[PDB]
RNA sequence: AGAGUUAAACAGUACGUGAAACUGCUUAGAGGUUAAGCCCGAUGAACCUGAAUAUCCGUUAUGGAAAAUUCAUCAUUAAAAUUGUAAUAUUUAAAUAAUAUUAUGAGAAUAGUGUGCAUUUUUUCCAUAUAAGGACAUUGUAAUCUAUUAGCAUAUACCAAA
RNA sequence: AAGUGCUGAUAGAUUUAUAUGAUUACAGUGCGUUAAUUUUUCGGAAUUAUAUAAUGGCAUAAUUAUCAUUGAUUUUUGUGUUUAUUAUAUGCACUUGUAUGAUUAACAAUGCGAAAGAUUCAGGAUACCUUCGGGACCCGUCUUGAAACACGGACCAAGGAGUCUAACAUAUGUGCAAGUUAUUGGGAUAUAAACCUAAUAGCGUAAUUAACUUGACUAAUAAUGGGAUUAGUUUUUUAGCUA
RNA sequence: AAGAUCAAGGUUAUGAUAUAAAUGUCCCAGUGGGCCACUUUUGGUAAGCAGAACUGGCGCUGUGGGAUGAACCAAACGUAA
RNA sequence: ACCUAUACAUUACCGCUAAAGUAGAUGAUUUAUAUUACUUGUGAUAUAAAUUUUGAAACUUUAGUGAGUAGGAAGGUACAAUGGUAUGCGUAGAAGUGUUUGGCGUAAGCCUGCAUGGAGCUGCCAUUGGUACAGAUCUUGGUGGAUAGUAGCAAAUAAUCG
């Protein structure tokens, strides 16, 4: 880890003002502490760089317990990565006792998202919540979405 | 006597005088050990004539005369016998310089070994002594 | 009164890779011997391409190796990547080639070796092809990184799509005054 | 103050070690030019440091003296390694390659013997020699080289006016 | 305007030229073609007597540009005549010859390494003294500017001031990588370490709207598509060069 | 009208140059108290005064020169012959 | 005509920047020769002689330039500690410290000698910091010039014989 031997503050001895300019010397809190005055002196610096700083986009949601809404997402970009790699080539086979029934829910992703374009191979996806578009491309691949606990 | 290291161009010491630090002759608190004048009032820093010399690179010795003692021999700090044995092949660039912490009994061995190897020692009279 | 030996005379570019890696510099030393001794620009840029910082070296994924095959006049090609080679799960069919790389991630080595391709070190590509015959030099996507987004962070001039430096994304995190026409101004 | 004691009082009760500031003495030197202090150059004093070898046109030629023995010119004998090659195993199935093991051939040397083991050779020392006993150092002249300064001596061209 | 010819003085002269890099080029001289004239008058030396190429000068002709045409000048080309000049046809041996891109040495004198011991010579702003010239105003600092009749600092020693930590951005290195982070804890111990590591959680893997919400389409692929500037490679085709 | 496909083109169509240039990141220090001169100027009788325009210095710059000197002149300083 | 800046020219030398090569050693290269091939003259091979073991995270080699506060970066130096190491040093004298010892480096600073000393200590590669002082009307201790004596030690007379 650490060396103050790699610090340049070591090197700045002496250099009389240690990189903290002779005329205007670095003295404790020259611009007012923190985000102060953000309506005044730092107004340039806040809208630049943080702009939405300040007011409101109000819809106060008293007691959002983020278990109701949590809903993690898998894309239809990916979705075939739920299928173990040596079985992934095994169902490209061509052999049907089929179609591909992937349990999305036990892979922990509440919601199947739309993102588009999978191989023509039919996939049945067992998922709680649907992108209608994810289902639309799955139905074009000839599978289905079977809706799932 | 001892045969000089490898044909040097004459060692230009180019500024010889210890840089001494500005006003060491004014003050015993200000040590002769050089410390560069950074300060806004310095006549030394603006290099006015007659305010001595600030170590500027151009006093720098030729990279051939770099290290050579004027009897040729560059200094190798010899802790003991095995250390001496390094400079057996390197008579003609290096001298054994017996570290001050070494006792006389070992020094007698070092000096003796040094004569065998025919490598110069700079200080033999080191720790010698009409003594036990 | 030299009018004018101002600047820049410090230039720009690494003579030697900024890395302690004893392996990496041996490849540089190898290709540096191959540069002027055998002419040809494949030696000239691979020497440079080892100098490269980790950024400007961003990981080339296996589907990018597989799209290059679809290229005309490219079927017999030993794909060069001076880089980390990363496994793309989404490519169902990974085509045969020998791929020469600095590092290949272990999941990427299995899908090259399954293909059935060889995963090769650059020193064995140098032996095979000192004339760089039938190579293809691939460079990664640097545009991907989160740092590139943040640069240019400016409000005013009808831009940015830049991402403000925000620890937390949500409502009450910089949705309000200055993002929207409602709370004074549009970005 | 002597003396004793102690390895040492250069450990004798601010006591291990022992600084600076500062002061006395001694030793050297000077003293009206800035009060003093200072740097550089030249320079004297004290003080110190550095100091090399063989050759004109080359240092080889030649002679003597000593010593060597695997090698010495090389042969043989023994000892183990190297170069190249192959096999059997492993590594990577297999290939090339590499590695362990094993084997062959080419050779070179460490020890022993041998023409000789100073028939001679070779190795090792010494002397003498051509301009000259030299090139470390400092000096002379002359020939050159780079930058430059300052003259000399030689001969034209053209233009105006004449 | 002509290296036509030539003298003096000044300072410099890295020369590790095989650390892991050159010593090559030319010239002189001798060798074995001859003759003739001349000079020294000995040894030798010069010029003249060939072929080839170039160039200038003469005459002639064509073009092209130009000052104006009486006459000149230009760039290009050809031809004839004669003459001069210069280069090529001048190889090999030897060479203290010239240069070889920082080419200082021929040649010589002197001191002297004279065993340990140690003479003699050369060279020196060590400390410091001396003698001469010249230069040197007090640092730190704020300040436009400090030697200031600006401020602190009598003098000296030792403590003594851009840190640590949480959380953060950027640069970079490292590990692994579409994932990563074990160390909350448990297993274990050579012990507050190392080794092992259940399970989550964090962040990343979709964002944006206030939120409800919905979902980046195209294609297994298209590093976003197309397009324009871009590298690197393979590649049609051709030329030159080298092997 | 754009995107734009196709074919034609002697010499690239002022002059010197390029210390290579362009580009990005740091959101980096330091600065936000200037001072002086040529020239141009406003206020003021004027000022070593208050304030602009352009440009150079000084600020951050000694050295040589103006006897002297922050700034003017000449000139930008590795170390020496 | 003369004088003359760190300017200007040249040269050696420092640094920084630039620009180029350097990395077949069971091999390469040079030199001399004997043999063989071709040829006039060259190469191959054999032999003998010689050079070459490159911090190739540097050297050899090259050129142009250097004011500098604020500031930035780069590379060292010193100081205390720690892992490793030099089969480190050491009471036969460590460390410390005084020091016209000698020398090295542009410097930061280093070593050594000599004297004093008495018990422990250092170099190198990595590793961490309460890490380097002249100052802060700095702190704390010590010490000067003022000044071995200048202020003064003087109000209430002030003793004195002895």
């Amino acid at each position: 880890m650490s060396n103050i031997k790699r610090k340049k503050t070591r090197k700045l001895r002496g250099h009389v003002s240690h990189g903290h300019g002779r005329i205007g010397k670095h003295r404790k809190h020259p611009g007012g502490r923190g985000n102060a005055g953000g309506m005044h002196h730092h107004r340039i610096n806040f809208d630049k760089y943080h702009p939405g700083y300040f007011g409101k986009v109000g819809m106060r949601n008293f007691h959002l317990r983020r278990q109701h809404k949590f809903r993690p997402e898998i894309n239809l970009d990916k979705l075939w990565s739920l299928v173990g790699a040596e079985k992934f080539a095994e169902l490209e086979k061509e052999k049907s006792t089929k179609a591909p029934v992937i349990d999305l829910v036990k892979f922990g992703y509440y919601k199947l998202l739309g993102r588009g374009h999978l191989p023509a191979r039919p996939v049945i996806v067992k998922a709680k919540y649907f992108s209608k578009k994810a289902e639309d491309k799955i139905k074009k691949a000839g599978g289905v979405c079977l809706l799932s606990a | 006597m001892t045969i000089r290291p490898a044909y040097r161009p004459k060692i230009v010491k180019k500024r010889t005088k210890h840089f001494i630090r500005h006003q060491s002759d004014r003050y015993a608190k200000l040590s002769h050990k050089w410390r560069k004048p950074k300060g806004i009032d310095n006549r030394v820093r603006r290099r006015f004539k007659g305010q001595y010399l600030m170590p500027n690179i151009g006093y720098g010795s030729n990279k051939r005369t770099r290290h050579m003692l004027p009897t040729g021999f560059k200094k190798f700090l010899v802790h003991n016998v095995r250390e001496l044995e390094v400079l057996l092949m390197q008579n003609r660039v290096y001298c054994g310089e017996i570290a001050h912490g070494v006792s006389s009994k070992k020094r007698k061995e070092i000096v003796e070994r040094a004569k065998q190897l025919s490598v110069r020692l700079t200080n033999p009279n080191g720790r010698l002594r009409s003594q036990e | 009164g030299i009018d004018i030996n101002h600047k820049y005379d410090r230039k720009v570019r690494r003579t030697e890779p900024k890395s302690q890696d004893v392996y990496l510099r041996l490849l540089v030393k190898l290709y540096r011997f191959l540069q002027r001794r055998t002419n040809k620009k494949f030696n000239r840029i691979i020497l440079k391409r080892l100098f490269m910082s980790k950024i400007n070296r961003p990981p080339l994924s296996l589907q990018r190796i597989a799209r290059f095959f679809k290229a005309a006049n490219q079927p017999e090609s030993t794909i060069v990547v001076v880089g980390t080679v990363t496994d793309d799960a989404r490519l169902l069919v990974v085509p045969k080639l020998t791929v020469c790389a600095l590092h290949v991630t272990q999941t990427a080595r299995e899908r090259i070796l399954k293909a059935g391709g060889e995963v090769l070190t650059f020193d064995q590509l140098a032996l095979r092809s000192p004339t760089g015959k039938n190579t293809l030099l691939l460079q990664g996507r640097r545009t991907a990184r989160t740092a590139c987004k943040h640069f240019g962070k400016a409000p005013g001039v009808p831009h940015s799509h830049t991402r403000p430096y925000v620890r937390s994304k949500g409502r009450k995190f910089e949705r309000a005054r200055g993002r929207r026409s409602s709370c004074g101004y549009k970005k």
